């Protein structure tokens, strides 16, 4: 039962159309709880979960100040990277930043993450030892030199082993009713004849939380991938998730195939057979 | 809670 | 510069039931850059009251969005999702299949 807290920032330049569009989102595991949009009228960090509204004005003022700072630094980074790659002002470019921390089922610190990307492409990242940086190209090398000079790694490690984990624990306790719950996947199977000699078996897992789930197909008890098809886990919209896995079988041999479901909300993984 | 430092590429 | 084509899924929030209110969802994922056009169509006409989630992205930096609207599935009404992106030469229309 590990948990995580994650902050995502996206900044998209709009040449000739004003300032860059900035969107920030905060997640605890698979639940979004804060949000900032530079095109919104509020100009403040806004709640997205009910358990974060307990925080007083000091928390929201501080959060709004830091999200403004992230917006400003991203805007400056856009022009800086435009200079690093000798790019003109005609093109629209995107800078993304993500950072956060993981804790185990004991809520002990596991790992911290801090990384950037430019135009959909990896740029710089904190290494696993939380002591150094990995640069994806030779401009990120200059960024890494700047960050090593300023000893950014130590301040970041202090944040990741301190404020990040402590406030993740605080949110998991204040939102205990929804962050620490586990919704088992409600499963069911569908049958559809595709021809006179073949059919399609689709097993569904619905209304589960968290999003991590495993759906596998077995024929005669052996893993099968030949005529199988899985969809990406998708949000239902009410806070839970959905997924299904299908397989094409010879009509009349449905009993040879089983669908195996693995999730945190189920003590024993489920086995679904058509009949 | 977010990070305090004013970081630039 | 990286560009990723959007994967598209059209589905209801709850199992479809004719005459019972539900939510129609178009989930677009794994695309880059973030500029994207998504429309929810009823019988080919654009639904107006369409909401969407806040722009987030995965570990590989590809974005994902969920567009949704309240609707009532019937036996005759056709629903779909029209998506346009820079990677898509011809806009993709994914028709809603209640068993997908």
């Amino acid at each position: 039962g590990s948990h995580s807290m994650r902050y995502f920032y996206t900044s998209v330049s709009r040449p000739g159309r004003g300032e860059p569009r900035f969107i920030a989102v905060g997640y605890v595991d698979d639940t979004q709880f804060v949000r900032f949009d530079s095109d919104a009228a509020s100009q403040r960090m806004e709640p997205r979960a009910p358990w974060i509204e307990q925080e007083g004005p000091e928390y929201w003022d501080g959060e709004t100040r830091k999200v403004k700072a992230h917006s400003q630094t991203h805007r400056v980074d856009l022009g800086t990277l435009r200079g690093y790659y000798n790019q003109s002002e005609a093109g629209s470019h995107t800078v993304q930043r993500m950072y956060g921390c993981d804790v185990g089922s004991d809520w002990r610190f596991l790992r911290g993450y801090h990384q950037y990307a430019y135009d959909g492409k990896d740029y710089i990242a904190l290494k696993e030892d939380l002591r150094s940086w990995t640069a994806a190209d030779m401009a990120a090398q200059t960024t890494k030199h700047k960050w090593e000079a300023a000893h950014v790694a130590e301040q970041l490690r202090a944040y990741l082993e301190g404020t990040c984990v402590e406030w993740l624990r605080r949110y998991l306790e204040n939102g205990k009713e929804t962050l620490q719950r586990t919704d088992a996947p409600k499963t069911h199977m569908t049958h559809h004849a595709v021809s006179d000699h073949e059919a399609t078996l689709r097993c569904w897992a619905l209304s589960f939380y968290p999003a991590e789930i495993t759906l596998t197909w077995q024929r005669d008890g052996e893993d099968q991938t030949q005529d199988t098809e899985l969809v990406e886990t998708r949000p239902a919209g009410d806070g839970t998730f959905q997924k299904w896995a299908a397989v094409v079988v010879p009509s009349g041999q449905e009993q040879r195939y089983t669908c195996h479901v693995q999730h945190e909300g189920l003590p024993k993984p489920l086995t679904l057979r058509w009949e | 809670k977010q990070w305090l430092v004013w970081l630039l590429l | 510069m990286i560009q990723r084509t959007p994967k598209i899924q059209v589905y209801s929030r709850h199992p479809a039931e004719n005459g019972k209110s539900n939510f129609l969802n178009c989930y677009v994922s794994g695309f880059h850059p973030s500029d994207i056009e998504v429309d929810l169509l009823k019988n080919g006409e654009r639904i107006e009251k369409v909401e969407h989630s806040d722009l987030s992205f995965s570990k590989d930096w590809s974005f994902y969005l969920l567009y949704y609207t309240e609707f009532t599935p019937t036996e005759k009404d056709e629903y779909a999702c029209r998506v346009n992106h820079v990677t898509l030469s011809q806009p993709k229309i994914v028709k809603w299949d209640r068993d997908m």
